[PDB]
């Protein structure tokens, strides 16, 4: 996939973004930056998601380059995600960390997230909702006053997204 | 006891708009992956995360065959997030 290699910034580039309206970094040597990846690429009832791997390769590149440790969970169901995000949000590294990314791949409806099992007949849907939830600062005080960046890779719906004009 | 905002700090960012497809090539990837690594490698250096996902929609306004638009959901950020990459 991608190599994810940054442009960085430099002392004087650093040192010239100064101000109490930016979010603060803690120290290189010392802190514990956490980033999770959940990827849904085989599913009972849905297509497989073919080129998944090309995704989550370029996203943890990234993710590595820019400070965090990156941890990958494949092929789970609602609940699966649910307990994983539970188990994410108590790590105790956040405490020692200044940020955090939650990085999500699957298909998709407009209420969420699909997970393995999902069908028509019987929903497997995480809700972005629970997702905000489970990462608030009531179940996660570690990550309170830092940004907390989650990205979704997922079709919300199966609408073309166009309207036509002559 | 003190009280806290229980939500705050939070940005999400997804592939395309509520109802609607976003694309992946089947041994290429992702669409709105490779445009968001793109951007992050790009700018995480002059740029806050809020306008990376900013200049990442930029890139899909043209809608051209594959049409999709990213939107960025609930975001309580107060502040500015720089990377500040290599650092
Ligand atoms: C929704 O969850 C999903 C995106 C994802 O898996 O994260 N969307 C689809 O699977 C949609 N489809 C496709 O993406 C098909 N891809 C292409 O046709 C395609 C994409 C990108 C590209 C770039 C350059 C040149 C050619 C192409 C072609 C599919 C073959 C994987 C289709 C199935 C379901 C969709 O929602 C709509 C059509």
């Amino acid at each position: 996939g991608s190599e994810g290699n940054v442009k960085l910034c430099s002392l004087e580039e650093a040192q010239r973004i100064w101000s109490a309206e930016i979010y603060p970094i803690m120290d290189k040597s010392s802190r514990t930056r956490l980033a999770l990846i959940i990827c849904n690429e085989e599913f009972d009832s849905i297509p497989r998601r073919t080129g998944a791997e090309v995704d989550i390769t370029g996203m943890t590149m990234l993710l590595q380059n820019l400070g965090y440790s990156v941890d990958v969970k494949k092929n789970l169901t609602a609940s699966d995600m649910t307990t994983e995000l539970e188990a994410f949000a108590h790590r105790p590294e956040h405490k020692t960390s200044d940020s955090t990314f939650l990085v999500f791949m699957s298909h998709g409806i407009r209420e969420g997230i699909c997970g393995k099992k999902h069908s028509e007949q019987v929903p497997d849907i995480l809700q972005l909702n629970a997702i905000f939830n489970m990462l608030n600062t009531k179940n996660c005080p570690s990550l309170k006053d830092k940004p907390k960046v989650i990205i979704i890779q997922a079709c919300r719906g199966d609408s073309p997204g166009v309207v036509w004009f002559k | 006891i003190k009280k806290a905002h229980i939500e705050k700090d939070f940005i999400a960012f997804c592939s395309s708009t509520p109802d609607n497809v976003s694309w992946r090539h089947p041994t290429m990837g992702s669409v709105f992956i490779g445009r968001l690594i793109e951007h992050m490698q790009e700018y995480a250096c002059s740029c806050d995360v809020e306008e990376i996902f900013r200049k990442v929609r930029f890139s899909f306004e043209q809608p051209d065959g594959r049409a999709q638009m990213p939107t960025t959901e609930r975001v309580t950020l107060t502040r500015c997030f720089y990377l500040f990459p290599g650092h």
